[PDB]
RNA sequence: CGACUCUCGGCAACGGAUAUCUCGGCUCUCGCAUCGAUGAAGAACGUAGCGAAAUGCGAUACCUGGUGUGAAUUGCAGAAUCCCGUGAACCAUCGAGUCUUUGAACGCAAGUUGCGCCCGAGGCCAUCCGGCCGAGGGCACGCCUGCCUGGGCGUCACGC
RNA sequence: CUAUCCAGCGAAACCACAGCCAAGGGAACGGGCUUGGCGGAAUCAGCGGGGAAAGAAGACCCUGUUGAGCUUGACUCUAGU
RNA sequence: UAGGAGGGCGCGGCGGCCGAUGCAAAACCCGGGGCGCGAGCCCGGGCGGAGCGGCCGUCGGUGCAGAUCUUGGUGGUAGUAGCAAAUAUUCAAAUGAGAACUUUGAAGGCCGAAGAGGAGAAAGGUUCCAUGUGAACGGCACUUGCACAUGGGUAAGCCGAUCCUAAGGGAAGGGGUAACCCCGGCAGAUAGCGCGAUCACGCGCAUCCCCGAAAGGGAAUCGGGUUAAGAUUUCCCGAGCC
RNA sequence: UCGUUCGUCUGACUUGGGUAUAGGGGCGAAAGACUAAUCGAACCAUCUAGUAGCUGGUUCCCUCCGAAGUUUCCCUCAGGA
RNA sequence: UUGAAACACGGACCAAGGAGUCUGACAUGCGUGCGAGUCGACGGGUUCUGAAACCUGGGAUGCGCAAGGAAGCUGACGAGCGGGAGGCCCUCACGGGCCGCACCGCUGGCCGACCCUGAUCUUCUGUGAAGGGUUCGAGUUGGAGCACGCCUGUCGGGACCC
RNA sequence: GCGCGACCCCAGGUCAGGCGGGACUACCGCUGAGUUUAAGCAUAUAAAUAAGCGGAGGAGAAGAAACUUACAAGGAUUCCCCUAGUAACGGCGAGCGAACCGGGAGCAGCCCAGCUUGAGAAUCGGGCGGCUGUGCCGUCCGAAUUGUAGUCUGGAGAGGCGUCCUCAGCGACGGACCGGGCCCAAGUCCCCUGGAAAGGGGCGCCUGGGAGGGUGAGAGCCCCGUCCGGCCCGGACCCUGUCGCCCCACGAGGCGCCGUCAACGAGUCGGGUUGUUUGGGAAUGCAGCCCAAAUCGGGCGGUAGACUCCGUCCAAGGCUAAAUACAGGCGAGAGACCGAUAGCGAACAAGUACCGCGAGGGAAAGAUGAAAAGGACUUUGAAAAGAGAGUCAAAGAGUGCUUGAAAUUGCCGGGAGGGAAGCGGAUGGGGGCCGGCGAUGCGCCCCGGC
């Protein structure tokens, strides 16, 4: 976020200074002077016309918030996770019909791609160009003040490219491509692996970077990961099937 | 995207930088397209506009009327052309205003710093097709 | 039935809330360092064909000049060669110029366009080969370096 | 000369809703509550019983660990001599 | 009741998802139809003419009947209180759409010269004069006006300022002061030097600056004319004065 | 402020202009009077959104639970632990 | 307010603005991550829409893992009982026995302050075999803590508004 | 009846020159409150702050130990984190509160005065003159011996010896940094509604360009722009990159040795007392007055005191970027901000109109339409206006004109009323409104073809 408030000085560029009791109107303060409307209007209050606001917003508010770097990580993994699991995608709101296979994985050959058109032949033989055109086609103006605030347009969230070989020209490809985002594989984001706060972005990854998740992320190892200090979580049940366990020769 | 940090992308500055802009500037946006065939000639796209060009309004509620074009009136944004002009309630007839991006000029008032302009935008414009 | 009062709907008023805006504000961030006795900031008065404000400018007065762009300004009129050019423009920009009375304000003062003193381009007649009318321009305060003219047996040497 | 009427012009204080009484009960003096008396459109000009009428966050008194002016044998300091 | 908690409704953003919209969005109005116990919601019709909603997460300048609350508007009071000092107006005629209010004439009255007359100081600043007038203003009215609009007008050797001092004020050197600023006789080669001579020099320098009065002191002007508005003495005519 | 009736009117008289004294200061034939409708301490801005145990207000629905004016201490009794 | 329809005060009506917010410290409760650790918060490298994100250090920075004393200083030599959830074993079962977390109660032990005590050894003033205590500790015989977020509460700030 | 020189001081409209005032964000110095908190209040707190008075710059200030520490010690200044809400200070109450260490950002150290040319002021300024011109050179005056230049600065240094090692300038051409200008992809194709196509359908295209803005309604392809870069013009340059000519000394430095000297800042330190300030407590800085030095010495080592030892530094002269601050100015960029009673007081001729004698106070006020196409003309009226008409998609959007709420008023239609009205619960009578307000379809059968 970027700061916002109001001026120190808003309000209390008056001087007024209050009539006190007696003179059949209320105890509020009241500007002096005379000749002209603002004579005797009330001021300083919250409640004037031309007066504070109660509790003006100051800049140091609590802007920004510190999550711990472990927390951070963990989050990542649960993302990345949620990538991988068709109705998790389908259910987030991708248009994943045609895709062949999960987790969608391109050869490096799409590396070397430079234009805009090569990168749309290239979502065509995949199935993300519905979605890509699911974005495309619902760009519309943002309702509300964001229309006037810098935030015109909204669209939709297309599918996120994942490279392993930075430098490459993909993220240049396909840069222009409304609601695609392109990301390197050192440095995931939580912003664009699980958008809104919801699981399941439709990740498409370069061969390249698939190889290396496992030397960027690692194991349930000390120290395999290429973060130091990190393991991936391990859940609170081995195997989530309620099913399975219930109906299970033991249980029954 | 935008990755120049020194142009703006706000509405407020860019509409300050439309409707405060100086003359020399309104000329560059009082530019309307050349028409298909001169296009294909003089190898541009876009020029701005001259005093006795022939323009042909194309989208206005008077399309299809050629006419030269009689006065670029640069403060209300529109320019005046022979004949595309309507009658008050009295009878006085008065230019009506089309705005230059909504004609397209179909011949040119070749003046030779205007063909030199057209030299220069068009080997900008070949120069990176090729 | 009718008048009056209360009241419901329809329509009309008064009023300018709400809805949609916004060449404005606020907040954060970044780059730079540039006022003035070579007269600043501020103030006053002027200045346009038709202007009062605001914007601009200074008796060259909504501008002069160079450069750049390249055919306008515009509410009305007008002159416009101003059009394949020494070139329009309430255009941009900046080096050549102008910059009224003031104001640290500086000849003296100031509810004064008050009262002075000096130089002096240029002209007149000759009371001389001098004087009169001048275009302009000086004349503040403390201070430094130097120079000029000076003062005091403050210390002296030499002298009448 | 106004006040009254007429032409013309034309405000303000004030206003919870409003306006007939008796007795009772009640925050111990009700326009509203209870039991009665009654109660018939709409206006005119007065008047000063009432609306515990308007004017004013009572000055009389008290409370305040609020002040202020003044005094002195209050407490702590100070110019001056 | 004071109070506490839970679940929800609603306003405005942000990250997401699903949509609507020139075959009519937002808003607002309705004796329209419903849903919910309720906050509230959904639909219909009209005006409207360009945007808007729903769900999840999350954030906030988030919900009004009061505060003698603030700003803006509107009522009842109410066509009511009221428009009353300064004696007084009346009749013809003219203009005009329109006259108790304008203009001319006539008559009656008042001010009664320590005035309701003729001129000035300060103050105002164009109100002065002419022509025209839709509105507003002149607490009734208006053809009218000190209003609105366009034009015009203020002439100085002699009238004043300017000059000199009063009470007093500012100040150069100096004394004080942290510095702005405060003291002027404190005596300092004092601000200034002066006069005769320049064909140059001599003599003097004493209570030593500036400001301060349109009522103090004071070089000089009178008469007659003249303009829509200047002048008595500012212009013209004559005659003077410094 | 107006009307009538009054006080003084050659004097410690009435008055214009110039000028001096400016806030805990001025000035007072003394009333705490006057110092620009303000005076038992002017007015303007700022510290300043002064402080308040005191008065007033404190914004949507439903469901559920639901009291106290009593002890002890306090310059403590309108308050707080 | 014990008590309001009150002859208690505010309210003529309408529309819009209008009052517990932000920040710091702390604390309980809850959620998440890790867990004798935990925080990357000041910096550094990266960062092709980005004030974002990602990486980095830490071998001792904050808190926590040790406390008692004013201080010099010293600094935990290893726990049993009663009731207990739950499991287990025996019986046809009723009933009986065993292990018994948490928590509650009881008694102790060890560290330290203060007191008391004193074999040996030793650098003669130190140690400390044994024995202690109606004393005191915010101790130990349970490692649970760190960080972030939210509400609530106390306090400082204008601090719910006038 | 003198001529001289020095000192000290005059007056000069002398020649040449520097000063004063303005802006307030940030910065330096002085001065300097109280409201408040302590539930009173007086020390304390507010606060070494607001106000007052001055001074600069692009940053300012500080800065190269008379330091801290007690360590295995480190090593100028400034800023951030930690130290730390800790030691300390405080009617030991409210409260207040730093530093060392450590980690980071950036790091650069320097020059004077004094003993030191004495064959000899080797130095500097000014007038004039020249040239190559931010200076150099010549000549003449002056400053100066009460000391200019050179060497020296404690880490040293001066001397003496030594193989030895180290030093110079001018050109070009760029790069780099800064400003400016110009240029740069793609539909305006067909149909429909529409006043307007930027909308819907269809057929296509660009994209290293789908930031944004304009254009008559949701415009990637109409326009300005955005991405990639390309081109050219001008600046300061004083940074380095390579080329070219110029060849580095008997001077200076460094290094090694010697042992002889070894010069170091005064009403200053330091001490008493007072006042203020601090966390600084037998006194943290500063300041006034008094006392007032030291050279085998002086200042520190956070409890005053004397003695012994130890750790440490060298004041009383000066300069110095970098990291850091920044509601002012100039130029930019962004926003989970405000949307005309909001946000700056000011979206607009806002610090304006207006008030006050003056210090000062100080508002209100935005939206026609796509385009004025701003209503010709006819007629009633004295006129404003009305009624027809016309422009427009609509003017009932008609110059305070987007929509147009309630309060409140009028007219039309309905309803009801014996000193209130309104509201709750019953229905009843009027209205007004509801066809998802209320159905006609299922099974069995026979054709007649599907
Ligand atoms: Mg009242
Ligand atoms: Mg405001
Ligand atoms: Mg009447
Ligand atoms: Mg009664
Ligand atoms: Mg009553
Ligand atoms: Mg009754
Ligand atoms: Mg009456
Ligand atoms: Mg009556
Ligand atoms: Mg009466
Ligand atoms: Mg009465
Ligand atoms: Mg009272
Ligand atoms: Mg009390
Ligand atoms: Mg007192
Ligand atoms: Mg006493
Ligand atoms: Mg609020
Ligand atoms: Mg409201
Ligand atoms: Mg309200
Ligand atoms: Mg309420
Ligand atoms: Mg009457
Ligand atoms: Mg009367
Ligand atoms: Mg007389
Ligand atoms: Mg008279
Ligand atoms: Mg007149
Ligand atoms: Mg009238
Ligand atoms: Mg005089
Ligand atoms: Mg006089
Ligand atoms: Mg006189
Ligand atoms: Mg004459
Ligand atoms: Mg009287
Ligand atoms: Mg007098
Ligand atoms: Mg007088
Ligand atoms: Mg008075
Ligand atoms: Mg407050
Ligand atoms: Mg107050
Ligand atoms: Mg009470
Ligand atoms: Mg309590
Ligand atoms: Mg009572
Ligand atoms: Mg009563
Ligand atoms: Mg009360
Ligand atoms: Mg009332
Ligand atoms: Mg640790
Ligand atoms: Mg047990
Ligand atoms: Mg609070
Ligand atoms: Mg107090
Ligand atoms: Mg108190
Ligand atoms: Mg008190
Ligand atoms: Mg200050
Ligand atoms: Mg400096
Ligand atoms: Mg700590
Ligand atoms: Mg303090
Ligand atoms: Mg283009
Ligand atoms: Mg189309
Ligand atoms: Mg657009
Ligand atoms: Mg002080
Ligand atoms: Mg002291
Ligand atoms: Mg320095
Ligand atoms: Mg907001
Ligand atoms: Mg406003
Ligand atoms: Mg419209
Ligand atoms: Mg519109
Ligand atoms: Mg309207
Ligand atoms: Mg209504
Ligand atoms: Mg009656
Ligand atoms: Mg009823
Ligand atoms: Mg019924």
């Amino acid at each position: 976020r970027q700061p916002y408030a109001v001026s120190r000085k808003a309000g209390h560029q008056t001087s007024a200074e209050s009539w006190g009791t007696g003179r059949a109107v209320s105890r509020i303060p009241r500007v002096g002077g005379g000749g002209t409307h603002r004579a005797g209007q009330g001021a300083f209050g919250n409640m004037c016309r031309g007066g504070r606001m109660f509790a003006p917003t100051r800049i140091w508010r609590k802007w920004h918030r510190r999550v711990n770097v472990r927390l951070r990580r963990v989050a990542v993994a649960s993302a990345l996770a949620a990538t991988a699991v068709p109705a998790i995608v389908t259910a987030r709101g991708h248009r994943i019909e045609s895709v062949p296979e999960f987790p969608l994985v391109v050869s490096d050959s799409a590396e070397g791609i430079e234009k805009t058109a090569q990168a749309i032949k290239v979502l065509k033989q995949l199935g993300a160009y519905a979605d890509a055109e699911k974005a495309k086609d619902s760009v519309g103006i943002r309702p509300g003040k964001g229309k006037m605030r810098n935030r015109r347009y909204i669209n939709r969230k297309g599918p996120l490219i994942v490279y392993g070989t930075e430098g490459s020209k993909i993220v240049k490809a396909f840069r222009n491509l409304p609601g695609v985002d392109v990301a390197n594989v050192e440095r995931l984001n939580l912003l664009d692996l699980a958008p809104g706060g919801h699981l399941g972005r439709f990740v498409i990854w370069t061969e390249s970077a698939f190889k290396k998740l496992d030397e960027v992320y690692g194991s349930f190892e000390a120290s395999s990961s290429k973060k130091k200090g990190f393991v991936l979580p391990r859940p609170k049940m081995t195997n989530a099937d309620l099913g399975r366990l219930i109906n299970s020769d033991e249980v029954q | 995207m935008k990755r120049n940090p020194r142009v703006t992308s706000s509405r407020r500055k860019c509409r300050k930088a439309h409707f405060t802009a100086p003359s020399s500037v309104r000329r560059v946006l009082m530019s309307a397209a050349l028409s298909s065939e001169l296009r294909h000639k003089y190898n541009v796209r876009s020029i701005p506009i001259r005093k006795d060009d022939e323009v042909q309004v194309v989208r206005g509620t008077y399309k299809g009327r050629e006419g030269k074009v009689v006065q670029v009136y640069r403060r209300r944004w529109v320019i005046h052309v022979e004949r595309i002009t309507r009658e008050k309630v009295n009878g006085s007839t008065v230019n009506v205003g089309i705005h230059p991006s909504k004609v397209i000029v179909t011949k040119l008032k070749l003046d030779k710093d205007r063909k030199a302009l057209l030299d220069r935008k068009a080997r900008g414009r070949a120069a990176d097709k090729a």
